């Protein structure tokens, strides 16, 4: 119909509020025409939307008002992807998921909200294969061109000054990245990266908020970490069954530690084990408390690594 | 004089003489123009003060009287023997006649026997008793020993005596070991039960041919049990029997412990105990004849007839206890032959208790082979259950995320995204388990 | 002179006040008289003192009020005056119950006797000859504890508790030190100090640091010193292990040998199993082993030369 | 019949035929009165459904046409062959004549040679052409193959062709190995440095003997170095030489790394290489001469003479490159023979390099043994010093405590206890050091 007119409008090089007025009515057309109409705008039309965005994202200097333009593109993208074609079409662009990630600027909350909301929906898709890993891959790509932490944007959207809805959308993406992932190591690896960046002190603040959408997300993040602990508890039982021979287990530890920075430490541990003083009654209790301490460090609940910066440990009963 | 374009290697003069490599050297003219050993007129390219160090490690440092009777064979040997003995000749004689228990040992006597010149030469030396001082050291010994009546017999009896209690401790333990094993193997009803169990199982396999409904089998065959195995070749009859015991009749597992002495009897030579008692009886009958044919003790110091009769009484007493046990032992073996039905004449006692000892060890080995193998089963069955259970839970979680969106092929409508975003908000996208 | 008659007076079986006036004049003699006088008193009169002492000890068929424990304290003063010379020391040690009855004398209920009794044992402990002296004293305390069905250090702990007196608080810590400091082998000094902590010394010790007594600070400072020595020596023993055991297979064998057939076997196996869970991340896995190591080094190489408390939980890390 | 005092053992009828032990069975009248197998009429003493658990583990379950020429053997062999090959007889012929590289295999040609009737029979079958239909399966193949000219040579040539690019990869790797080690040995001055070093040590040790002033020694003697040891049998000459290179000439220890292809040379065959090439040369000239006597192709399908002319130029091009490498390799070994002065004809290539390889390993062995012995000297020196350290300090403590009570031959003092508590209570009685 009039779809080609929009493409010709976008490729013509409009600016400021002209570019805005057009994109606004394009969002309307996208949201109100049949699915038929979106397909004719198609890969061609999306490509230009993304080109315009790629131009805008290249910002060098208080701030640009063209965040209205950026956010309005994100809005078209939602409308475009509001039907099965749009999604599969966006997943095919080389820079679509990346440009969304770049639009997660905590300094413009409402855009990040809408962007992180799309990225979350992509994450929990069945096809193609490992969607979450692609979304994560893109976050890493953005993190290297900026020289920051790939999760800094997300954590920043969670800190106390930020709006309550940004906080939800943020933790929503967190769960979108963790939950669909199948391998235990990968879930714990990512969660431990979040804690490393400072997620723990934040979640404390977040639980006290009585917002329904928020409470739901914290429930999911809790549930997804409680699962991992169970699977780890399970993994431990598999070990306790297969590894019942002193020589065999000890060989496996050497085989995994050999030629890694972890090697000197293991010898150091064993050298200490010689020190447990020679006394009939005190010795087995040293080995129990040692076992207690190693049990706590290894089988850390919440499905996270222990904080390796934390310099004090309680080792209970 | 003068080699092919070079100079002779420096002549050394060491202090300490050293161990050396006896190699095939190369002299001056074994070398050609372009060879390796011509280039090494160096000899200085590796010089130190290591000679000290080398020497340290390889240093290799630290008329009267004529012979009247004896040949220089024996007259020389005695010169050495008497050099080590240092005992007055007139004392040795006295210690021989008295049989002085405190001075005499098995080692001492055994040397005298060996070193003594034969009775022919002792006689020819006791005809020269007067001229004692003119004689040599070796012959002086002989002149003393010549006045001892019947020396060769006297010394033999002394040896057998000092050697008697020692050789009883060679027969006895072994007589007991075979007695014990014969009685343990007769007492063991756990062993018994194995046979009964084996017979049944065998009687059934023997189906409808040659052997079948057999009342028994030969105890020998016990080791051959391991030789029957499954068609898949995964496990043996022994193993099955062992496993049948392990589960249904745990009592049977105690039979290796009921056959305590069975190992010790596998090692005892049956033919060497026979020879030993035949020798002991002989040696007794020897001293017996010696005592009867002995001259009257014509000096106060000759205690031979006295002490040897006190030894024949005792040596015969201990021997008859020994023989009793042996003939007892042999009975209990023939008893086993009649009981478990096997020819005791064709299998020597060691041979029989070896087959038995071996079987014990096969059974105990089959028992740990049953445990180890069964341990492999339970772990591998638990590991596959836990993996089925993990995979089941995993698929359930997959489908719960797929009930969101049909990425299949159905008609295009505009819910999709607004339908995904709602499930994100409510938590429906993050289903649990 | 008159010593042979003091022996007869003891065996005639004097009671109540008549015995006390005898023992009080005996003490006066044993102090002021020369060395020679006490030797002819010697073993005979001493074993009498220890038999009357043993008698009075088995008068414990009533508490909340005794009539003759004033006699007991006089014997202790006699034994002090007796042991004032080198012969008496030597002769005391030769008795089968001389030391043991000095230990039964230690009672927190009656302060003054325990001060003097624990002061004699504290002297015996620091003796050069013969050999393992402090250990004999310990044996007596153990022997006493057996027949009473109580913990062997319990009286020493009860005496330290703030309810008593300042002279007794010191006198008990003095004997604590006197038992520990002469002992040469480490595994013993620690083994005992750990028995003191289990009985609850650490709680009590932090109350005695409040008291501004000089004779008290001396004993705390000495106790603290000896406790630091032990840590230092344990740190040196750690260095010897670091330089002698550097092969994995060898070290693991040693532990295995030490742990075989005990109750620490199940725990060592479990430690190794848990080590197989340290996540398979290139970066986290070292940090796992470092933290584990770091924790262990605080459990085993524990400060002040005592076992960690086995009924509690908690641990900090450097510097 | 009614047996000797007891009742018959039940006849089983099994479902599955099991595997059975073949013991020597005992029947009724083999027993005696008081024997074990009579008491065990107790077959009931052990009875379950194990009969069903046993049958489980031990079951053992699962016209026309006449001959005219061929012998009974050959015709039969072909009948099994042609009921497996399934290719048409006209097609078989065509694949041979064309030499079709997509169809032919090494596996395929080899089988033809074995299964083929021999020239005389093929000739005798070639005269029955007209009655092809009345013949048998095998003889049909026979007549068809009969028309192929020079089949035996034709096939022999096809086989060698398909086999050629394999035997190239058997000779070359072995040639290269020896070529390299030869170059490796010659190039290494660290091995050279050891021989110099060994000769220097060697010349001094031989003092003034039959050796000494040697210009060298045979290189095989290197393994004999270990044989010469110290007086105390604790260290050898090889151990000395390693340690002297460990300390004073570290460069030397790099030679076992300089000799990488020596191992691979120790495993080659001098004679078998010559055999292989000489067998190849003859096989090239076999086809070369078989391509000369061949009759001119009488149909459009005979591609032999064309294709095999491409092969012989190609095969000789590769053989001559091998013949080059080989004679070059032998030159290099003759070269080592002269450089190190050893008879290259009386010691084979594998012989030499095995000795060299053995010595290489002996040398590392010596180095490991030295670091191991030396570590046991360091951990025993310090350990005895850590004991002399404690013993001095232990006596230092005693000499401080004894400075209060003096035990040797004292007099009198009633202080003592007052002197003890004056320090004990004042804290001085607890030293620092």
């Amino acid at each position: 119909r009039s779809a080609m007119m929009y493409i010709q409008e976008l490729r013509s090089g409009l600016r400021d509020m002209h570019l805005l007025s057009c994109l606004e009515s394009l969002r309307v057309s996208l949201n109100n025409n049949p699915v038929s109409w979106v397909q004719t705008f198609g890969a061609e039309g999306l490509a230009s939307l993304l080109d315009i965005l790629k131009r805008l994202h290249d910002e060098k200097e208080s701030g640009n008002y063209d965040s209205r333009n950026q956010h309005e593109i994100i809005r078209c993208l939602k409308a475009f992807m509001n039907n099965k074609f749009g999604i599969k079409t966006m997943l095919e662009t080389e820079e679509g998921i990346l440009l969304l990630v770049r639009a997660m600027d905590p300094a413009v909350p409402n855009m990040m909200i809408d962007a992180a909301k799309l990225l979350s929906a992509l994450c929990i898709l069945p096809q193609p294969e490992d969607m979450n890993e692609r979304v994560l891959e893109a976050m890493t790509e953005r993190a290297e061109m900026d020289e920051v932490e790939r999760f800094q944007p997300l954590l920043d959207g969670l800190k106390s000054g930020t709006s309550i809805a940004l906080k939800v959308g943020c933790l929503q993406l967190i769960n979108a990245l963790i939950t669909p992932a199948e391998e235990l190591d990968f879930r714990v690896h990512i969660r431990s990266e979040l804690m490393r960046l400072g997620l723990h002190q934040v979640l404390q603040e977040l639980r006290e908020i009585e917002n329904e959408d928020m409470k739901v997300q914290l429930c999911v993040f809790d549930e997804q970490g409680d699962e991992d602990f169970f699977d780890l508890k399970g993994r431990l039982d598999d070990i306790r069954m297969e590894m019942d021979d002193f020589g065999e287990v000890f060989q496996i530890i050497l085989n995994t530690v050999k030629d890694s920075k972890a090697e000197p430490h293991f010898l150091s541990i064993l050298q200490h084990l010689l020190l447990v003083r020679n006394d009939y009654e005190a010795r087995p209790q040293y080995y129990k408390l040692i076992e207690e301490c190693v049990s706590q460090i290894v089988l850390h609940k919440n499905g996270t690594d222990p904080d390796f910066k934390c310099r004090h440990l309680q080792i209970d009963i | 004089v003068l080699p092919f374009g070079l100079t002779p290697k420096k002549v050394y003069k060491p202090e300490v003489q050293l161990r050396r490599p006896n190699w095939s050297k190369f002299v001056a003219e074994d070398l050609s123009q372009d060879c390796f050993w011509t280039k090494v007129k160096e000899d200085r390219f590796e010089n130190n003060e290591l000679f000290a160090k080398l020497t340290l490690a390889f240093s290799a440092q630290t008329k009267v009287k004529e012979l009247k009777v004896l040949d220089s064979k024996t007259a020389q040997n005695l010169s050495i023997f008497l050099g080590s003995f240092r005992m007055p000749y007139q004392e040795i004689k006295n210690v021989i006649l008295e049989v002085n228990e405190a001075v005499l040992t098995e080692s001492m006597i055994q040397n005298l026997i060996k070193q003594m010149p034969e009775p022919e030469q002792l006689k020819m030396l006791s005809e020269l008793k007067e001229e004692y001082d003119d004689l040599a050291e070796s012959e002086q010994f002989g002149v003393v020993m010549g006045t001892v009546p019947r020396l060769r017999p006297r010394l033999n009896a002394i040896l057998f005596k000092l050697q008697f209690s020692e050789q009883v401790e060679n027969i006895k333990p072994e007589i007991v070991s075979v007695t014990a094993a014969c009685e343990e193997l007769r007492k063991s009803e756990n062993f018994s039960s194995l046979l009964e169990l084996t017979l049944l199982v065998g009687n059934y396999m023997n189906a409808g041919s040659r052997n079948a409904g057999a009342f028994g089998f030969n105890i020998s065959f016990l080791c051959k049990l391991r030789d029957t195995k499954s068609a898949d070749q995964k496990m043996t009859l022994l193993h099955f029997l062992a496993e049948l015991c392990e589960n249904d009749h745990p009592e049977v597992l105690k039979f290796p412990d009921e056959l305590a002495h069975v190992e010790k009897a596998s090692r005892v030579s049956a033919e060497n105990l026979q020879k030993s008692l035949d020798q002991m009886k002989k040696q007794i009958a020897d001293v017996e004849r010696d005592v009867q044919n002995f001259p009257a003790a014509t000096d106060e110091k000759d205690k031979f007839v006295e002490k040897m009769t006190s030894f024949v009484k005792d040596a015969q007493e201990q021997y008859n206890k020994l023989r009793m046990m042996h003939s007892n032992m042999e009975t209990l073996y023939k008893e086993l032959g009649d009981y478990f039905v096997f020819d005791p004449k064709k299998l020597s006692v060691e041979e029989f208790f070896m087959d038995l000892h071996n079987f014990r060890n096969m059974f105990l080995q089959a028992v740990k082979e049953n445990q180890k193998r069964r341990e492999t089963e339970e772990k591998m069955r638990r590991a596959k259950l836990a993996k089925e259970k993990a995979e089941k839970e995993r698929l359930e979680k997959q489908q719960k995320r797929e009930q969101l969106i049909d990425m299949n092929a159905e008609g295009d409508e505009t819910g999709v995204m607004d339908s995904l975003l709602e499930a994100l908000q409510s938590g429906a996208a993050f289903r649990r388990k």
